[PDB]
C-alpha cells in the first residue's frame, strides 16, 4: 500500500521522460522481447488446435 | 482478316489525338502548345502522313497557307451543322414522304396489339383511336423533318464508310454532295471538313464525328417523343406521358446551347453541367421554404458565375500561342456573354412552366450537346496539388476515428455471433467496459461518451475470418486491359514517338519477360501463363510480395481510369472481395443497388423517416478519395488485418503508391525523355508525369472509404447530440438529422428546422476538417422535405422520373456485336419498355418501339455491313411464306403480322403481351402461346371475352396444329436441360450466340498454354457425355431439381467463364494480338442470323401442316395442357413436371360490376379522386414477394467457413430435400459430399438446413425461378388500390381441397393493378371496383412426385474428376474441429 | 496515503493533458522533391510555428493555424453561415434574370 | 474510498493507453514498410506464424 | 480487494512502457537503428523455428 505506490510514481516518471523524450526527437530489445514473447502466445493459441486435431 | 468499325460512340473523344493530327496537317500548334504537336511534327504517324497526301487535302492546305480560309475548332462546325438547313430542293418532299410512311406504317403495326387489349378489357386501322390519332399525325412539323433528315445524311455518309471499309481496307471516304456545303474526308484516324461559302476548315477525329450523328440522333429521339405524347394527350389527357413540353422552346433551348458552345470553346461545356444546379433551384422553389430556397438560390448564382469566369480565363489562357490564338470572339473580352446566358437560362425557365413534371425530365438536356475533348496531362496536374499535400491531425480525432469503427465492429459481432470477437488485448479495458465484455453486451449511443472511444481504440483482435486457399477465376477474369510492368511501359506509345535509344533498349529488353508480361489485357494475361497455380494470390498475400516489387506503375486513361499491374491488381480485387464478403454485414447503410424499383425503396425507407426538429444533408463524396493518408485509412485498415490474421491486406495502397510514378499512357500524350534515360522512376516530373502520390486511386479502396464515412457519421451523431439515419449509394451520401427541442416564444417550426440545419452543417465541417478533408459549398446542401438520391427526386410521396434522358440512344444497331439483327431487337425493346415502367404511358412507348422496330428491319437490313441483303432476302421470303400459309393480301399485311408475333417461334416483337401488366413469369412458353392467340384474334376476329371456340376461320387451329405437330429430335436432354430449364428440344426455338459459340471457344482454348484452361477445353465434350449420362434414369423429370444438381458441381464453374469468353468479337483471333476479326466468326454470324431468320418457315409449315389432314379442335381446350404436352414432345420424355404454370392474363376473367357470383380477387380504389396518376394513397407499396421454405438452421461456428463453402452446403442441403426419395440416395449423397466438400455424409449431414417444408415444387429457391412478382406499375402509385383475395380461396378448396395448385397469386394481386392503372390511361377515369374470375380448366395440382431410379455413380466421379481444378476448398480437420 | 495518490493524480493528468495538445503531420515527399520524409509528432504550438516558417511545406497555411487552434476562420465562416452573398457577376446576372 | 480514488486511475490510464497505440499504428507508415521494421511495430499474425511452423514440422 | 486493482495498474503501466519504447526506437533517423531492427526481426524468425522444431 506504501512501496506499491511509490513503483506506480516511478514508472509515472520514466513514462514523462520517455515521452518527453519523444515529442521533442521530431528529428530495441525490449520490443524485441514483446514481439516474441505475444507471438509465441500466438503459436500457443495455434497449437492448442493443432493439437485438438 | 475484317475491321469493322463503331456505329455509336464508345469511348472519349481525345484531345491529343486531334492537336497531334491538326498540328502534323497544318503545320503549326492547333489546339494546345504540348509536346503532342511538337513530336507530330517531327515525327508523324503513317496515317497522319496518309490522311496528308491525299490530292484534296493538298489543295486545301495551298488554299489556307494563301491565306484564303480560316482555321476554326469542332465545336464552331457543331453548331454550322446543327444548323445546316439547306434543304430546299426535291430532297424536301423525299424526307418528308418517308417520314409520313414511317409513322403510317408504326401506327398499323400498333393497332394489333391495341386491339387485342381492348378486346380483353372490354372497353387499315381497326381502332377508334389510332384511326383519330391517324388523323391528327398527318403533318409531320418542321423542326422534327430538320433534325430527321440531318441524321439520315450524317447516317448515310457512316454506313458508307464503314461498308467500304469492311470490303476494303485503308479506304478513306470523300464526299461533297450528300450535304450541302460540306466537304467531309472521313476515315479511322481522322475526319476533315471544310466549308466552302464560309470559308472554314477544321480537323478532328472519328469519334467526334460518332458523336455528331449521336447529337442529331438524340435531338430527333427528343422532337419525335414530345410530338407524339403532344397528339396523345390532345386525343385524352390520360393517355401521353405526364410532360407537357413545347417544340419551340426545345429548339430555342438547342440553338442557344450550341451558341455558348461555339461562343467559349469546348471550356464550354464546364458552365453547361452547371445548370443542373440552376434546374434544382426551380425544384426547390416549388418543394422548400424561403430560407432553404434563397440559400440555395444564391448558392447556385455563385457557382455558374465562377464557372464562367474560369472558363474564360483558361479559354484565354490556352489559345495564346497556338493557330487558333484569332478564333476568339469579341463578346467574351468585353463580357457581353452575361445576355447570352441569361437568355438560355431564362428559356429552361420557360420550358420549366413551374412544373415538377417538366422539370424532372428536363435533365435530357445535359445529354444533348455532345461531350468535351478531355485534356489528359491537365487532368493529371489537376489532382497533383491535392494528393501531394500535407496534413494535420490531433491525436484525439484519429483515437476517436478507431473507436468508433471498433464500436461498429464490435456492436455488429453482438448482433450477428451473439458474441464480442476475440480479444488478445482485454488488459486495457476498465471494469465497466469489462462488464460488458464478459457479459457479452454493449452500451447504446445515448450512453455512448467520446472517453469511451479513446478507451476502445487501444483492443487488438484474433483471427476471425479466414482467406481462401485458391483462387477464384471468375472474379480475376473480365474483358478489360492491363498495364504493363514498369520496365515495359515504352510499349504503350507508337514508335514513332519514342526516341532511338527508347526504342533499342524495348527491343534488347522484351527478352527477358514472361509472354504474360508482354500481354496487354487480362484474358490473354492468364491464358498465356503457363506457370499458372491457384495458390498464387494467397502466398504473395501471406508473404507480401507485392510490397517494394520494381514492377509497380500506375497508368492513368481519361474520368480518370487508373490501372497497373496483374499482380497488384490481384492484390486490390482480392482485398475488396474480402471486405464486401465479411465485413459489409456490419454496415448497413452502404448500398449498391441502382435499379427501377430499388431506388424507389430507398425513397420510400427515407420517406418514412415539445417539438422534433428535422433537417437533411446531401454530400457529393466523389473527390472523397484524393484527401485520404495512411494516418486516417489504416488505423481502421489495421483492425481489418488483424480480424483476418493477415499483415497490410488492406493497406496495401498507402503502402505502395507512394514509391511508384503515376503516368499518362495515351497513345498520343508521351512524355518527353531525356537522352540516356530509360528507367521512368528517373525521368524528369512534368505534365503527365510524377511521383510521390499519397491519397489513394479513385475506384480503388471504395468499400473502407465509406465504412470510414459511416463510422465519422457515427462520431458526429455523438458529438451533435441528435439522431442520424444516413444512406450511401456509391459516391452520394444522404443524411437525415432529427433533435428534440424545445420551441421558444414566437418561433416557428420552419425557423428551428433552419437553425437545426445550420448547427449540423457546421459540426459536419468541422468533423471532416479534422481528418483532413475540407468540404466546399458545390458539395453539399441541406433541405427539409425533399427526398433525393442518386439522381431520383420524390416529393410528398410522389415519384418524378426521367425516362427520356434513357431512351435518348434507340436506333438500328444498338447493344450488339457484329450487328446481329436479335439482340438489337430485343434492345430497342427493353430501352423503349422504360416509357412505360417509368412514365406510366402504354401507348406512347408502344408507338415509339415500332417507329424504330419498322425503321429496323423495313428499312435498314438491306444495309448490313457483313451481310449486304441476304437477311433482307431470308425476310421476304419469311414474309412470302406467311401471306401463303395465313391467307393475307399482301406483304405489308405479312408485315405488320410478322411485327406482332413473338421471337420465341421466330417472329419479330421483343415484348411480349403479359409484360404490360407484370414483370415476371414462371413460364414463358404459355405466355408465347397466349400471345400469339391475342395475336390472331385480330385476323380471325375470336372474341376474348368468349371461351375457345371452332369456327369458319381456322386460322387458330392451323397454327396450334402447326405448334404441336412435329417430328421429334432429341438430342442431350439433361444437359440441356440443366443449363435453361425453359428449352424446348428438336430445334423448336431459336438459337442464342453461346450454343452458337461454345465449341469455338473450346477448341481455342484447347491451344492455350494455361493447363488448367487447357485439360477443361480437352475434357469439356466428355465431360458434356458424363453430365448428361448422371441423371437419366430418374424417371420424373424435374428440370430445377436438375439445374440444382448442375450448380453442384465444378463444370458449372468451367461454363462461366466459356460463356464470358463466348461473347468477343473475333474469339478465333484471342492469341494473335490483332484486332481484326476472322472470316470464320463472320461466317458462323452470318449463318446463325439466316437460320433464326427462317425458323417461322420450319415451325409452321405448308406441308398440308405436316401430312396432319386432322386439325385441332378447340372445344374444351386448355391452353396449359397443350403447352405441357409441347414441351414434353419436344424432349422425347413421359413427364416433366414442375415447369408448366397458367397464365394470369389469360385465366383471369375481368368483371367491373359486383354480381351473386361472388368469385375471384377484388381490386377496390381507396383514393377519393376520379383520377389517380401523380397522387399517393393510404395504403402500403405491394412489392409481391414469394414465399421461401420454412428451414431450421443447426447451431455452429459459421465464420470458420468461407463463402463457396457454405454456398456449396446449402446446395447439397436442397439436394438431400429434393432427391430424398431415389433408390441410391445415400451413395449419391455420400459421393457428392466427400467429392466436393471433403468430409463423409456422416458429418457433412450435421452442417445441413432441414427443411420444414414437404412440397418442393412449390417453395424450392433456385436461380431459374422469380423471387418475385412486381407489377407493371410505380410503387408510389399501388397504394392508392386495395386488395383481397379471400372470395377464391373458397371455391379453390371445394374443387382440390387443401392442396397446392399451380398458380401465382402475386401474379394476380399485379394484374389486378396494372388492370386499374391501364383502364385510367384509355378511359380517363378510374374504376372503383374490378374482380377477376379465374378459369378453373387451366388450373392444375401441384403435389410432389415420388422419384424411382438410380443415379449413375462412375459418371459423377467422372464429372467431378475431369473438372476437378475449379472444385472449392476443401473443409480441413483443423476447420471441422472449430466448427464446433 | 492520499499524499501520493496526489502525487498519482497530477502526473495523470499531466500526461493526459500533454497528449492531447499532440499534433501529427502526414508523411508526404521530402523538401526539393527526393524521397518520402516520415509522419511527424510534435505539440500544439511548435507545429503551429513550424507552418508558419513554412519548414512544412503546405498551401492553405491560414486554416491550418486557424484550425489547429479551436478558432473558427472567416472562410469556413461564410461556408456556414445564414445568408450567401452574391458577387458583381452574380448580381449583374440576378439583375438581367429579375 | 481507496477503491473509488483507484478506479480512476485505472480509466485515465486505459485513455492514455489507446492514444498511444493509435500513435503506434499511425507511425508505421510507408517508410515502415519501405524500410521492413513495419512488422515489428504491428506484431506477427496467424498466417505467418503458421508458416513458420509448416516450415519448421 | 486493492491488491487486484494495484496488479490492473501493475499491468497497465508495463503495456504503456512496452508502446513508449516501440514509439520512441521506431524514431531513430539513422539507417542504422532500421537496419539493426530488420536484421533482429531475421534472427527472431529462425530462432523461433528452434523453439518450435524442439517440442
Ligand atoms: C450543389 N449541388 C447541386 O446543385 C446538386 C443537386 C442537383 N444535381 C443533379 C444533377 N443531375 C440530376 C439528374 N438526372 C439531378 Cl436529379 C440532380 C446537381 C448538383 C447537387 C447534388 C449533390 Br449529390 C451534392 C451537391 C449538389
Amino acid at each position: 500500500i506504501t512501496a506499491r505506490l511509490d513503483r506506480i510514481d516511478e514508472k509515472l516518471s520514466e513514462i514523462l521522460g520517455m515521452l518527453h523524450t519523444l515529442v521533442v526527437a521530431s528529428a530495441r530489445e525490449e520490443m524485441i522481447e514483446k514481439i516474441r514473447t505475444e507471438a509465441l502466445m500466438t503459436n500457443d493459441r495455434l497449437e492448442a488446435m493443432a493439437r485438438l486435431r | 482478316n475484317v475491321y469493322l468499325t463503331d456505329s455509336y460512340l464508345k469511348g472519349v473523344i481525345s484531345f491529343s489525338e486531334c492537336n497531334a493530327l491538326g498540328s502534323y496537317i497544318f503545320n503549326g500548334p492547333y489546339l494546345k502548345n504540348d509536346y503532342t504537336n511538337l513530336i507530330s511534327r517531327q515525327n508523324p504517324l503513317i496515317e497522319h502522313m496518309n490522311l496528308k497526301k491525299l490530292n484534296i487535302t493538298q489543295s486545301l492546305i495551298s488554299k489556307y497557307h494563301k491565306g484564303e480560309i480560316k482555321l476554326e475548332e469542332p465545336t464552331y462546325f457543331q453548331s454550322l451543322l446543327m444548323t445546316y438547313k439547306s434543304m430546299t430542293s426535291s430532297e424536301q418532299i423525299a424526307t418528308t414522304n418517308l417520314l409520313k410512311k414511317i409513322i403510317r406504317r408504326a401506327i398499323e403495326i400498333s393497332d394489333v396489339k391495341v386491339y387485342a387489349i381492348l378486346n380483353k378489357l372490354g372497353l387499315t386501322i381497326k381502332t377508334t383511336l389510332l384511326k383519330k390519332l391517324m388523323c391528327s399525325m398527318q403533318h409531320p412539323p418542321s423542326w422534327l423533318i430538320h433534325w430527321f433528315n440531318l441524321y439520315t445524311k450524317l447516317n448515310n455518309i457512316l454506313t458508307q464508310y464503314r461498308s467500304n471499309e469492311v470490303k476494303n481496307h485503308g479506304f478513306t471516304l470523300i464526299d461533297n454532295q450528300t450535304l450541302s456545303g460540306f466537304q467531309f474526308i472521313l476515315n479511322q484516324y481522322g475526319c476533315i471538313v471544310y466549308h466552302k461559302e464560309l470559308k472554314r476548315i477544321t480537323v478532328t477525329t472519328y469519334n467526334q464525328f460518332l458523336t455528331w450523328k449521336d447529337i442529331s440522333l438524340s435531338r430527333l429521339n427528343v422532337c419525335l417523343i414530345t410530338w407524339i405524347s403532344n397528339c396523345l394527350n390532345t386525343l385524352n389527357k390520360s393517355l401521353g406521358l405526364r410532360c407537357g413540353f413545347n417544340n419551340v422552346i426545345l429548339t430555342q433551348l438547342f440553338l442557344y446551347g450550341d451558341c455558348i458552345l461555339k461562343l467559349f470553346h469546348n471550356e464550354g461545356f464546364y458552365i453547361i453541367k452547371e445548370v443542373e444546379g440552376f434546374i434544382m433551384s426551380l425544384i426547390l422553389n416549388i418543394t422548400e421554404e424561403d430560407q432553404f430556397r434563397k440559400r440555395f438560390y444564391n448558392s447556385m448564382l455563385n457557382n455558374i458565375t465562377d464557372a464562367a469566369n474560369k472558363a474564360q480565363k483558361n479559354l484565354l489562357s490556352r489559345v495564346c500561342h497556338t493557330l487558333l490564338d484569332k478564333t476568339v470572339s469579341d463578346n467574351i473580352i468585353n463580357g457581353r456573354w452575361i445576355i447570352l446566358l441569361s437568355k438560355f437560362l431564362k428559356l429552361i425557365k420557360l420550358a420549366g412552366d413551374n412544373n415538377l413534371n417538366n422539370l424532372s425530365e428536363l435533365y435530357f438536356l445535359f445529354r444533348i450537346f455532345g461531350h468535351p475533348m478531355v485534356d489528359e496531362r491537365q487532368a493529371m496536374d489537376a489532382v497533383k496539388i491535392n494528393c501531394n499535400e500535407t496534413k494535420f491531425y490531433l491525436l484525439s480525432s484519429l483515437s476517436m476515428l478507431r473507436g468508433a469503427f471498433i464500436y461498429r465492429i464490435i456492436k455488429g459481432f453482438v448482433n450477428n455471433y451473439n458474441r464480442w470477437p476475440t480479444l488478445r488485448n482485454a488488459i486495457v479495458l476498465p471494469l465497466r467496459w469489462l462488464t460488458y465484455y464478459k457479459l457479452n453486451t454493449y452500451p447504446s449511443l445515448l450512453e455512448l461518451t467520446e472517453r469511451d472511444l479513446i478507451v476502445l481504440s487501444g483492443l487488438r483482435f484474433y483471427r476471425e475470418f479466414r482467406l481462401p486457399k485458391k483462387v477464384d477465376l471468375e472474379m480475376i477474369i473480365n474483358d478489360k486491359a492491363i498495364s504493363p510492368p514498369k520496365n515495359l511501359i515504352w510499349t504503350s506509345f507508337p514508335r514513332n514517338y519514342m526516341p532511338s535509344h527508347i526504342q533499342n533498349y524495348i527491343e534488347h529488353e522484351k527478352l527477358k519477360f514472361s509472354e504474360s508480361d508482354k500481354s496487354r489485357r487480362v484474358l490473354e494475361y492468364y491464358l498465356r501463363d503457363n506457370k499458372f497455380n491457384e495458390c498464387d494470390l494467397y502466398n504473395c498475400v501471406v508473404n507480401q510480395s507485392y510490397l517494394n516489387n520494381p514492377n509497380h506503375v500506375v497508368s492513368l486513361t481519361g474520368r480518370m481510369f487508373a490501372m497497373q499491374p496483374g499482380m497488384f491488381r490481384q492484390v486490390q480485387i482480392l482485398a475488396e472481395k474480402m471486405i464486401a464478403e465479411n465485413i459489409l454485414q456490419f454496415f448497413p447503410e452502404s448500398l449498391t443497388r441502382y435499379g427501377d424499383l430499388e431506388l424507389q425503396k430507398i425513397l420510400e425507407l427515407k420517406a418514412g423517416i415539445n417539438y422534433i426538429s428535422k433537417c437533411s444533408i446531401i454530400t457529393d463524396l466523389s473527390k472523397f478519395n484524393q484527401a485520404f493518408r495512411y494516418e486516417t485509412s489504416c488505423i481502421c485498415s489495421d483492425v481489418l488485418d488483424e480480424l483476418h490474421g493477415v499483415q497490410s491486406l488492406f493497406s496495401w495502397l498507402h503502402l505502395t503508391i507512394p514509391h511508384v510514378t503515376i503516368i499518362c499512357t495515351y497513345r498520343h500524350a508521351p512524355p518527353y525523355i531525356g537522352d540516356h534515360i530509360v528507367d521512368l522512376n528517373n525521368v524528369d516530373e512534368q505534365s503527365g508525369l510524377y511521383r510521390y502520390h499519397m491519397g489513394g486511386i479513385e475506384g480503388w479502396c471504395q468499400k473502407l472509404w465509406t465504412i470510414e464515412a459511416i463510422s465519422l457519421l457515427d462520431l458526429i451523431s455523438l458529438k451533435g447530440k441528435f439522431s442520424i439515419t444516413a444512406l450511401i449509394n456509391g459516391d452520394n451520401q444522404s443524411i437525415d438529422i432529427s433533435k428534440p427541442i424545445r420551441l421558444m416564444e414566437g418561433q416557428t417550426h420552419a425557423q428551428a428546422d433552419y437553425l437545426l440545419a445550420l448547427n449540423s452543417l457546421k459540426l459536419l465541417y468541422k468533423e471532416y476538417a479534422g481528418i483532413g478533408h475540407k468540404l466546399k459549398g458545390t458539395e453539399t446542401y441541406i433541405s427539409r422535405d425533399m427526398q433525393f438520391m442518386s439522381k431520383t427526386i420524390q416529393h410528398n410521396g410522389v415519384y418524378y422520373p426521367a425516362s427520356i434522358k434513357k431512351v435518348l440512344r434507340v436506333g438500328p444497331w444498338i447493344n450488339t456485336i457484329l450487328d446481329d439483327f436479335k439482340v438489337s431487337l430485343e434492345s430497342i425493346g427493353s430501352l423503349t419498355q422504360e416509357l412505360e415502367y417509368r412514365g406510366e404511358s402504354l401507348l406512347c412507348s408502344l408507338i415509339f418501339r415500332n417507329v424504330w422496330l419498322y425503321n429496323q428491319i423495313a428499312l435498314q437490313l438491306k444495309n448490313h455491313a457483313l451481310c449486304n441483303n441476304k437477311l433482307y432476302l431470308d425476310i421476304l421470303k419469311v414474309l412470302k411464306h406467311l401471306k401463303t400459309f395465313f391467307n393475307l393480301d399482301n406483304i405489308d399485311t405479312a408485315l405488320t403480322l410478322y411485327m406482332n408475333l413473338p421471337m420465341l417461334f421466330g417472329g419479330g416483337d421483343p415484348n411480349l403481351l403479359y409484360r404490360s401488366f407484370y414483370r415476371r413469369t414462371p413460364d414463358f412458353l404459355t405466355e408465347a402461346i397466349v400471345h400469339s392467340v391475342f395475336i390472331l384474334s385480330y385476323y380471325t376476329n375470336h372474341d376474348l371475352k368468349d371461351k375457345l371456340q371452332d369456327l369458319s376461320d381456322d386460322r387458330l387451329n392451323k397454327f396450334l396444329t402447326c405448334i404441336i405437330t412435329f417430328d421429334k429430335n432429341p438430342n442431350a436432354e439433361f444437359v440441356t436441360l440443366m443449363r435453361d430449364p425453359q428449352a424446348l428440344g428438336s430445334e423448336r426455338q431459336a438459337k442464342i450466340t453461346s450454343e452458337i459459340n461454345r465449341l469455338a471457344v473450346t477448341e481455342v482454348l484447347s491451344t492455350a498454354p494455361n493447363k488448367i484452361f487447357s485439360k477443361s477445353a480437352q475434357h469439356y465434350t466428355t465431360t458434356e457425355i458424363d453430365l448428361n449420362d448422371i441423371m437419366q434414369n430418374i424417371e420424373p423429370t424435374y428440370p430445377h431439381g436438375l439445374r440444382v444438381v448442375y450448380e453442384s458441381l465444378p463444370f458449372y464453374k468451367a461454363e462461366k467463364i466459356v460463356n464470358l469468353i463466348s461473347g468477343t468479337k473475333s474469339i478465333t483471333n484471342i492469341l494473335e494480338k490483332t484486332s481484326a476479326i476472322d472470316l470464320t466468326d463472320i461466317d458462323r454470324a452470318t449463318e446463325m442470323m439466316r437460320k433464326n431468320i427462317t425458323l417461322l418457315i420450319r415451325i409452321l409449315p405448308l406441308d398440308c401442316n405436316r401430312d396432319k389432314r386432322e386439325i385441332l379442335s378447340m372445344e374444351n381446350l386448355s391452353i396449359t395442357e397443350l403447352s405441357k404436352y409441347v414441351r414434353e414432345r419436344s424432349w422425347s420424355l413421359s413427364n416433366i413436371v414442375g415447369v408448366t404454370s397458367p397464365s394470369i392474363m389469360y385465366t383471369m376473367d375481368i368483371k367491373y360490376t359486383t354480381s351473386t357470383i361472388s368469385s375471384g380477387i377484388i381490386i377496390e380504389k381507396y383514393n377519393v379522386n376520379s383520377l389517380t396518376r401523380g397522387e399517393r394513397g393510404p395504403t402500403k407499396p405491394w412489392v409481391g414477394s414469394s414465399t421461401q421454405e420454412k428451414k431450421t438452421m443447426p447451431v455452429y461456428n459459421r465464420q470458420v467457413l468461407t463463402k463457396k463453402q457454405r454456398d456449396q452446403i446449402d446446395l447439397l442441403a436442397k439436394l438431400d430435400w429434393v432427391y430424398a426419395s431415389i433408390d441410391n440416395k445415400d451413395e449419391f449423397m455420400e459421393e457428392l459430399s466427400i467429392g466436393t466438400l471433403g468430409l463423409t455424409y456422416e458429418k457433412a449431414k450435421k452442417l445441413f438446413p432441414q427443411y420444414l417444408s414437404v412440397n418442393y415444387l412449390h417453395r424450392l429457391t433456385v436461380s431459374s425461378r422469380p423471387c418475385e412478382f412486381p407489377a407493371s406499375i410505380p410503387a408510389y402509385r399501388t397504394t392508392n388500390y386495395h386488395f383481397d383475395t379471400s372470395p377464391i380461396n373458397r371455391i379453390l378448396t371445394e374443387k382440390y381441397g387443401d392442396e397446392d395448385i399451380d398458380i401465382v397469386f402475386q401474379n394476380c394481386i399485379s394484374f389486378g393493378l396494372s388492370l386499374m392503372s391501364v383502364v385510367e390511361q384509355f378511359t380517363n377515369v378510374c374504376p372503383n371496383r374490378i374482380i377477376l374470375i379465374p378459369k378453373l380448366n387451366e388450373i392444375h395440382l401441384m403435389k410432389p412426385p415420388i422419384f424411382t431410379g438410380d443415379v449413375d455413380i462412375h459418371k459423377l466421379k467422372q464429372v467431378i474428376q475431369k473438372q476437378h481444378m475449379f472444385l472449392p476448398d476443401k473443409i480441413s480437420l483443423t476447420q471441422y474441429v472449430e466448427l464446433f
